[PDB]
DNA sequence: ACCAGTTTTTTTTTTTTTT
DNA sequence: TCTGGACAGAATTACTGGT
DNA sequence: TAATTCTGTCCAGA
């Protein structure tokens, strides 16, 4: 068993590729040609289940293994990930079968030695409890003796107890207790082994000890190069797995890894559940500890920590500044709930904006009706800033030492050096997921960056009196730093090649699937897609495998309405010696009045479906998919359903067997094989009552065919097993994700869903903010569902569920000559809206859509409102910060970047990566109408056709054409690259950018050009008074400072500005000038007030119009007057 | 004949048939003192029920402390206690209604009393059984109408015995295997008690939600029809009860238009005054005040929020719930009332401003505004909107209950307040003792209604003639034409049970191409199997509203498919007994119901009110006192508006005492 | 205007890992 | 074990379209 | 201290 076994192997000899194999392979070749090797990519693969999807995935995996072997001979980690453990085990077993049984041209592809070598390269990584319980007592004894750990009495005693329990733990409760004990024992034992291996007593592993350890720790085989293929669940993949040295997190090491994800769309929910688990942190304590410990511990002059202290110096500065400004030394005293998406959404449970004041004599900070929101927002930014710095520091610590054991070593060393051990967990769970962030410089929450919720997350803060000491409060904050789509995008950016294999992998729903609009914008060419030709090839393959029409298989779809009289007659026959069907339903079926109407409707639909099924002569196997389990808790309804089934069986003379509690637990304990056995051995029909959740991926409803019982109804539909031939589809319900790990986890899940809908454009910012507010105050599940049902994302999710069900019901090639699909009439409207390309739809889904017989327009309005609101609030905050001194260094650059972007690209062809919030998709190409008070509520804006007579954003409304026509400003614009005209593209700047920034920037640039044409020159305003005045004017012969301000219509604070400028910079002259206007009105002079005076007594000179808009002539007389007034002193 | 009511016109019992079928006994204690006989009646009945095959027993006249006992024809009463006087009796010796009650109690066995199960609720976890909600049928004398008889249909609940000592020692009721009836049993593991005194179980008076006969059967009136069937089943024609119809003279109806005009007139009068909103709660949820203001805003009334009451303005004081306070000193409402003793203002709790769904409740706001207007009219002692002329020269009086809660308050004299209309101004005063003595003398036998018991009713008095008028709730319930409604519902039930062949729909489309129902029928058929007849549920979207739809449904009826019909049209008049305001001058009875069309689910019966007076013929102006649609919010009232104003005045004077 | 059929939010089951 | 009379609790204070 | 009207428990009393 060695690589030498393949020396004579022919790596060019392969099985005849199927169309699916080509569809997988050739996009990857194209990607490598386009993006090059080690790029990373996401390749959704809408393969229908049952038709060779698992075989093709495993064949691709095996081909990658063979490529690895070939490279090893001539001179990469492979992951198979899915949500379910049993699916992982089945996939691994199928890969082993494929290795053992694959044949090419009539002979086994791999020799027994090659088969053994390949099977040795594959690893399965279950949870720790199962990993321990799978190990034989011999392996554990060998491991304990080899590490001389058996001398430790606690370990030996616990292992003996586990071994004793394992031999007879058949009782489910005893089994659960054994699982918990085994998990804890595995944790302790691996901790001890890692500690022993880290020290100078490192045990040399070889022979039997090495094999035993590898059996106990497959991650050890991964680590030491013995294996490179891992089969594990998504939960284990996110959690990481242990080796002899430390815990290994695949996320931190995805460079070059190939990652096959089965049921890709389902992994969104799993990743969200993992993200929502992270603990709530008390921000006040966190910042207090950070500031105190950064003051306490200062430096160390050692080579290892080179380039580290400079990373934290800004954090030290801002920690001290924040502590001084908010007086963190004082105790905080007066629950209040604050929610924020960190960008444009800020909701609070309090009706009155709470504020913070400091009482020095009391030595306390008092919260009463400095805003509280600003305090927590600043603290959160610092807290995230600290964690982000740790990530950078840990990386740098490696480069100094030179990423898994060294990573934890670096974290521990840095925290000990700075004396911040209390944050070690926060840092670890931050680095695991958020530490994979490749868009670190891609978003600092700046407008100049690429802004999106999916790599911004959300924050939720609870303010309440501290337990044990009510004199103080604690600000417990829980947050998300990314969404599942953000995690996937970071995985692809790290270099992973991801194969998302799932029918409906592009379901077009951000709740039940990754946001593929965001993924497209974020990845570009890295998000691979199947061309029309490849999709046609896949469709042809599917039709060849499922040739319904040529074989005469008829799909009969029947939409069913509530049948009250039919149910009434059935109820009156059940308990015939009764009076009222309402009483029978209430008393005997045990249905309360609050649910009587709903139960009547869905029970009547189900019973109509069953009656139609039993009436049909040939059909034998029916599956009923409800939203609820008809288990013992509903035995009263099961009795009535059984009565109806017996009635109809006697009426139509056909035996019928009902399976009611078909459920995950029932599938585990009784097994779905009972239904298959009954169908294979017993004559008659079968009705199976299950749910969409119970019939999840991997549950195979096939049954072995016995032609004696099938009559002549079966027909082979391919160019011995059969599947469901009748199905009832209840409308999927409860389509909003929920988390039961904890209350805060559920809150994070709900807010993530709301913000994802707002980001996708499915909710207007007004509706999104209202929903966030209602959620914060504690709205009911039913009201959340009502809010969700208004979006088209809900309909997309419902269609996804229906498609998944019908696809999962069609796993064989033997079909009955008629297939009965019964559908709740509530699905008719939803399915009639299906408008996607039907090339990859299954026959059942196509029939469903035909029998029924997310608007980009809606998204455009919502996204225009969202971008305008984000721009408005971001610019307001940025200007407010610019009116503060210390933050000027970065905010000035942000301001200049925004202005330069708008001047240079007023309109762009493609959705920008950066500055994406500066623009909206106009729907009118280069212009658009809008209404809204830019100084008022951003939620009130309306755009495009909704306001035909509203204000317009266009090249005409800014007078750029009249400005850059025959003047000195055109050379200025051409030299600096500014746009002399608006290209008529789809993306146009938002109203806020047009009105508050672009039009002022044009005036500033025009004034600068015109004045520089007359020997003037300018320098940047000092940070103390930045953005209060445009520029500082320098002219020969004048020593007094001169300030310029180009703003129209006073866009009384001018006197305050003048006083503030003069008190610092002494006496000065001020220039007020409008770039465009008319020369007809005289120049004016003023003295720190709107009242004018004589020229020499005035310090403020107003030039009403530097340029005549009628023909763009330069008002040279005004310039000469200005020069004379300057020289007069 | 007029609207139907629970008042019994006649009870027909064949006393000879009863004697041929049952044996009756009279029982009373012999020799025991009347002070101790109550102490042994605790056992008397149980001993009688332990004696043998006793069907049931019914109390006689209270003065006798006796019982009438019913046993089979061949059985004989045998009580081991010799201290009891026993006497075989003939059925003819009993009052007809008492024998009827005995027979009713015996229906469960022939086929404490007769209970029909209507609705059950499963108990919470850790418990088994049902909470049974039943309709009890029993006769009761009508004290207001000379001991005429009424047929009660009260709701009464049963719970498992398993779910105090008194609860353990109660009639161990039992439910039937069929579940049609609930009857007393020795070890029947059921007690006639709900979970709390709260969450009172109720049963709809009528229910025709979807013209569903089965849902109609589960209302009080459906149970009444079933009881009328069971009476004939048990006794055929030998026993029968006929419900009396109130003779109809005048039956005013009330459309939404009239009420809307009245309320726009009302709101306009309030637009001329200043309104203020206050909040005296500790944890001030100012959102309550904001919601109140916004609700008032939708009515276009100038309102504002102030931190304290303002004299001379219409102030609404949002105050904390009284249940959170242990004494009047802790209540801000009473504290401010004691201070602001000469200003009109209203109060309400913050929670009432939103409905169960959380939406703002506008009925609360409108009721607050109407109460403010009424209080302002009392304060200014002049009408601000048009009130129809009342009787001339009359004086209104209203006894007020003292604050004491002891049982002796039943007989204590009470303070009495009076109001009078002179010209246009309303005079309000506290009645002098001489006036009260004169009124008591004049009322004669009716004085007990005004000066005895806790139920002291206001009285209209005519000093110039001594005439009076008292408005008494008789307790009689007005019933719709439930026999006819039940017949129609059964006809619809039979018709809707048959699926309509597609042939008839095609024939209709052929025959009436101009009909606009065809646009719907073609779509329905295209979305249906050409081989299967259409069940009625497919046509449900085709409402019985337009003329063409009515013609289509009538045409289907001629084919034998009776699917939809008119039930609540005024021509039918089934629901007259629960609509508008009905009044009869000659006999002085009246009742009030709803406005507009009857809602499909009516939860209550309008009571019949009796005006007791001394006139040979009641003055016509008395009718005018009820044409007021804001005393009872947006509905006809059963109380004269002068009494509403006088009650408001009496309430205002509480803090001036 | 008036008079009589229509009418009312949503509607769970399931999973993995580490403690 | 009957029974009726207080005494708080519960529902109702529509909606909408066709004529 | 939403108001009115109807009504379900409940308890003492005859
Ligand atoms: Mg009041």
């Amino acid at each position: 068993v060695s690589i030498e076994e393949f020396t004579h192997f022919d790596f060019q000899l392969v099985p005849e590729p199927s169309p699916l194999d080509l569809v997988i392979t050739e996009p990857l070749k194209n990607h490598i040609e386009v993006n090059g090797v080690k790029s990373g990519a996401l390749l959704p693969l809408p393969f229908q289940t049952g038709i060779g999807k698992t075989y093709t995935a495993l064949n691709f995996l095996l081909q990658q293994m063979l490529e690895q072997v070939r490279s090893e001979l001539k001179e990469r980690l492979l992951y198979y990930v899915t949500d379910s453990v049993d699916n992982v085990v089945s996939a691994k077993a199928d890969l082993l079968k494929l290795i053992e049984k694959q044949t090419v041209k009539g002979e086994p592809r791999f020799t027994l030695e090659q088969q053994e070598y390949l099977k040795a390269q594959i690893v399965h990584l279950p949870n720790q409890s199962e990993q321990l319980l799978q190990c034989s007592d011999a392996v554990l004894n060998d491991v304990l003796i080899g590490f001389n750990l058996n001398a430790e009495r606690d370990v030996q005693a616990e292992w003996s107890a586990i071994s004793g329990l394992r031999r007879h733990a058949s009782n489910p409760e005893v089994k659960i207790s054994l699982n918990r004990q085994a998990g804890y024992f595995y944790r302790n034992l691996i901790d001890r082994l890692q500690k022993k291996q880290k020290g100078a007593d490192r045990v040399l592993l070889s022979g039997s000890l090495l094999a035993s350890v590898e059996t106990l720790l497959p991650g050890e085989k991964i680590r030491n190069g013995s294996a490179h293929v891992a089969f594990l669940t998504t939960s284990k993949f996110l959690k990481g797995f242990h080796n002899t040295r430390s815990r290994y997190s695949p996320l931190r090491d995805l460079s070059g890894a190939v990652l096959i994800i089965d049921e890709i769309d389902k992994q969104n929910q799993v990743i969200l559940s993992e993200l929502c688990k992270q603990q709530a942190q008390d921000l006040i304590w966190a910042i207090r500890t950070l500031r105190a410990n950064f003051r306490d511990h200062q430096l160390e002059s050692s080579p290892r920590y080179d380039k580290i202290e400079d990373l934290f110096e800004p954090l030290r500065e801002r920690l001290e500044e924040f502590g001084t400004n908010w007086n963190l030394a004082f105790a905080f005293n007066t629950p209040v709930r604050l929610f924020s998406d960190r960008s444009f959404t800020h909701v609070s449970s309090a009706t009155h904006k709470l504020s913070l004041k400091s009482d020095f004599l009391r030595r306390k900070n008092l919260i009463f009706s400095g805003l509280l929101t600003r305090f927590v927002n600043e603290a959160d930014v610092i807290y995230q800033w600290f964690l982000g710095t740790m990530r950078k520091a840990v990386f740098q610590y490696w480069e100094n030492v030179r990423l898994e054991g060294t990573f934890q070593e670096a974290v521990q060393s840095l925290l000990t050096h700075f004396n911040l051990q209390e944050f070690e967990s926060a840092v670890y769970e931050s680095f695991d997921t958020r530490g994979l962030r490749q868009s670190a410089g891609g978003k600092a929450n700046k407008l100049s960056s690429s802004k999106s919720y999916h790599h911004t997350g959300l924050k939720l803060v609870e303010v309440a009196h501290n337990q044990g000491t009510r004199d103080t409060v604690n600000c417990k904050a829980s947050f998300l730093n990314t969404s599942p789509s953000g995690v996937l995008a970071d995985m692809v950016d790290a270099g992973a090649v991801i194969l998302g294999i799932s029918a409906t992998a592009r379901a077009d729903t951000v709740i039940h699937n990754f946001d593929f609009k965001y993924l497209n914008e974020r990845l570009g060419n890295k998000l691979l897609s199947l061309s029309r030709e490849q999709k046609q090839r896949v469709n042809n393959y599917y039709h060849s495998r499922r040739n319904y029409k040529d074989n005469g298989v008829v799909l009969t779809v029947k939409y069913l309405n509530s049948r009250d009289a039919f149910l009434d007659a059935l109820l009156e026959e059940y308990k015939p010696e009764a009076r009222s069907s309402h009483f029978i339903l209430n008393h005997y079926l045990g249905i309360a009045e609050s649910e009587q109407a709903f139960v009547r409707s869905w029970l009547s639909k189900l019973l109509a479906s069953i009656k139609a099924f039993i009436s049909s002569p040939d059909n034998r196997y029916m599956l009923s998919l409800l939203n609820r389990t008809l288990d013992t808790t509903r035995q009263n309804i099961n009795d009535f359903i059984q009565f109806c089934c017996d009635k109809w069986a006697k009426e139509f003379n056909v035996k019928t067997k009902t399976f009611f509690g078909v459920n995950a637990d029932w599938m585990r304990l009784v097994g779905y094989d009972e239904i298959s056995k009954h169908l294979n051995t017993e004559l008659g029909k079968v009705v199976v009552f299950s749910t969409y959740a119970s019939m999840g991926a991997g549950k195979n409803p096939d049954y072995a065919v016995n032609l004696a019982l099938e009559g002549e109804s079966l027909i082979s539909v391919a160019d011995l097993r059969s599947d469901i031939d009748s199905i009832y589809l209840e409308k999927p319900t409860q389509l909003l994700l929920s988390d039961d790990y904890s209350h805060t986890a559920n809150q994070l899940c709900q807010f993530h869903q709301i913000l994802s809908l707002q980001e996708n454009g499915e909710l207007s910012p007004k509706s999104a903010e209202n929903w966030c507010r209602q959620q914060l105050m504690g709205m009911s599940r039913e009201r959340s569902l009502q809010q969700y049902h208004q979006t088209s994302d809900y309909q997309s999710a419902v269609r996804k569920y229906i498609e998944q069900a019908v696809g999962r019901a069609g796993r064989t090639s033997l079909k009955r000559k008629q297939i009965l699909l019964f559908v709740d009439s509530g699905l008719k409207e939803i399915l009639a809206e299906e408008s996607r390309d039907p090339s990859l739809f299954s026959h059942e889904y196509v029939a469903l859509v035909n029998k029924a017989k997310d608007r980009a327009v809606r998204r455009l309005f919502n996204l225009a409102q969202r971008n305008n609101k984000d721009g408005m609030l971001s610019i307001k905050a940025l200007v407010h910060r610019l009116h503060n001194q210390p933050a000027s260094k970065s905010d000035i650059q942000e301001w200049q970047d925004i202005r330069t972007q708008l001047l240079r690209y007023p309109t762009v062809a493609f959705q920008p990566e950066r500055f994406n919030r500066l623009y909206l998709q106009s729907m009118t190409k280069g212009y658009y109408r809008y209404q809204g008070n830019l100084d008022g509520d951003p939620n009130s804006f309306e755009f495009f056709d909704r306001v035909p007579y509203g204000d317009m954003v266009s090249e005409e409304d800014c007078s750029l054409a009249t400005l850059v026509q025959n003047q000195y400003v055109r050379p200025w614009f051409e030299r600096k690259g500014f746009a002399c005209s608006w290209q008529k593209e789809a993306n146009v700047m938002t109203p806020i950018m047009f009105t508050n920034i672009y039009k002022g920037a044009l005036g500033e640039q025009a004034v600068e050009a015109v004045l520089t044409a007359f020997d003037f020159t300018f320098e940047e305003v000092p940070n103390s008074i930045y953005e209060r005045f445009d520029n500082r004017v320098i002219f020969a012969g004048i020593e007094q400072p001169i300030w310029l301000d180009s703003k129209y219509w006073k866009h009384e604070g001018y006197s305050s500005k003048i006083a503030l400028v003069e008190e610092e910079f002494g006496p000065s002259k001020f220039i007020y000038v409008n770039a465009l206007g008319d020369t007809s009105k005289p120049i004016r002079y003023l003295n720190s007030c709107f009242v004018e005076t004589s020229p020499q007594l005035a310090k403020v000179i107003e030039i009403p119009a530097l340029i005549d808009d009628s023909n763009a002539d330069t008002n040279r007389t005004a310039v000469q007057e200005l020069i004379k007034w300057l020289h007069h002193s | 004949q007029g609207p139907l009511s629970t008042l019994i016109e006649q009870i027909s019992i064949d006393t000879d048939w009863v004697d041929r079928s049952f044996a009756i006994y009279c029982v009373s204690y012999k020799g025991i003192d009347f002070s101790e006989r109550p102490k042994r009646l605790v056992t008397l009945a149980s001993e009688t029920y332990k004696s043998g095959s006793v069907y049931c027993l019914v109390k006689g006249a209270n003065k006798e402390a006796c019982y009438w006992v019913l046993l089979p024809k061949d059985s004989k009463l045998d009580l081991k206690d010799t201290s009891l006087a026993i006497k075989p009796s003939s059925a003819a010796e009993l009052p007809t209604w008492q024998l009827a009650r005995l027979l009713i109690k015996a229906i469960p066995k022939v086929l404490e009393g007769l209970y029909y199960l209507v609705k059950s609720k499963k108990l919470p976890k850790d418990h088994s059984g049902y909470e049974l909600t039943t309709v009890e049928i029993d006769l009761a004398p009508c004290a207001a109408l000379g001991f005429k008889q009424t047929l009660s249909m009260g709701t009464k609940t049963f719970s498992p015995l398993s779910w105090q000592k008194k609860a353990r020692f109660a009639t161990r009721y039992q439910l039937d295997d069929v579940g049609k009836l609930v009857s007393k049993s020795i070890k029947g593991d059921y007690i006639k008690k709900p979970l709390y005194s709260n969450a009172k179980n109720r049963i709809q008076a009528i229910d025709i939600t979807k013209e569903s006969y089965s849902g109609f059967q589960l209302s009080k009136v459906g149970i009444l029809e079933q009881f009328m069937q069971d009476l004939k089943q048990a006794y055929g024609d030998s026993v029968s009860v006929k419900l009396q119809r109130i003779p109809g003279e005048k039956h005013r109806f009330v459309s939404d238009t009239i009420v809307k005009n009245h309320y726009v007139g009302l709101f306009d009068a309030l637009k001329e005054h200043r309104l203020v909103i206050c909040d005296l709660t500790e944890n001030q949820d100012t959102d309550a005040a904001l919601t109140l203001l916004h609700g008032i805003e939708h009515l276009d009334i100038n309102a504002e929020i102030a931190e304290v009451p303002i004299r001379g303005a219409l102030n609404i004081l949002i105050v904390g719930n009284k249940d959170t306070y242990k004494s009047d000193e802790e209540d801000p409402y009473q504290v401010y009332r004691k201070k602001y003793q000469d200003t009109v203002f209203q109060s309400c709790y913050p929670e009432r401003l939103w409905n169960r769904q959380g939406q703002p409740n506008r009925h609360v706001v409108e009721v607050l505004l109407k109460e403010l207007l009424i209080k302002l009219e009392v304060h200014t002692r002049k009408h601000l909107i048009e009130y129809p002329s009342g009787p001339e020269r009359c004086v209104y009086y209203m006894p007020q209950r003292p604050k004491d809660e002891s049982s002796e308050v039943r007989d204590e004299p009470w303070p009495v307040y009076a109001s009078k209309l002179v010209g246009d101004e309303w005079q309000y005063t506290q009645a002098t003792q001489e006036e009260l003595e004169d009124i008591e003398l004049d009322l004669g036998n009716d004085k007990r209604h005004v000066f005895h018991g806790f139920e002291r009713s206001p009285v209209i008095y005519w000093p110039e003639t001594g005439d009076y008028a008292i408005f008494i709730d008789t307790g009689i319930q007005m019933l719709p034409e439930f026999e006819a409604v039940a017949e129609r519902l059964r006809e619809l039930k039979e018709g809707r049970s048959q699926d309509v062949p597609i042939a008839l729909l095609a024939q209709f489309i052929e025959e009436n191409p101009e009909s606009k129902v065809i646009n719907k029928l073609r779509a329905i058929l295209s979305e249906w199997d050409d081989v299967a007849p259409l069940p009625f549920d497919e046509f449900s979207t085709i409402a019985y509203k337009s003329s063409d739809e009515k013609q289509f449904y009538d045409w289907l009826r001629e084919q034998g498919f009776f699917l939809k019909t008119s039930i609540r049209g005024q021509s039918e008049g089934f629901f007259n007994a629960s609509l508008g305001f009905f009044y009869n001058r000659e006999q002085g009875m009246y009742f009030a119901g709803g406005k507009g069309s009857p809602q499909s689910k009516i939860e209550t019966f309008s009571h019949l009110y009796l005006i007791k007076h001394s006139f040979d013929a009641l003055p016509e102006e008395v009718e005018n006192l009820f044409d007021v649609y804001h005393l009872r919010h947006r509905l006809p009232t059963v109380t004269p508006y002068p009494f509403k104003h006088l009650r408001e005045y009496v309430e205002m004077q509480r803090f001036r005492s």
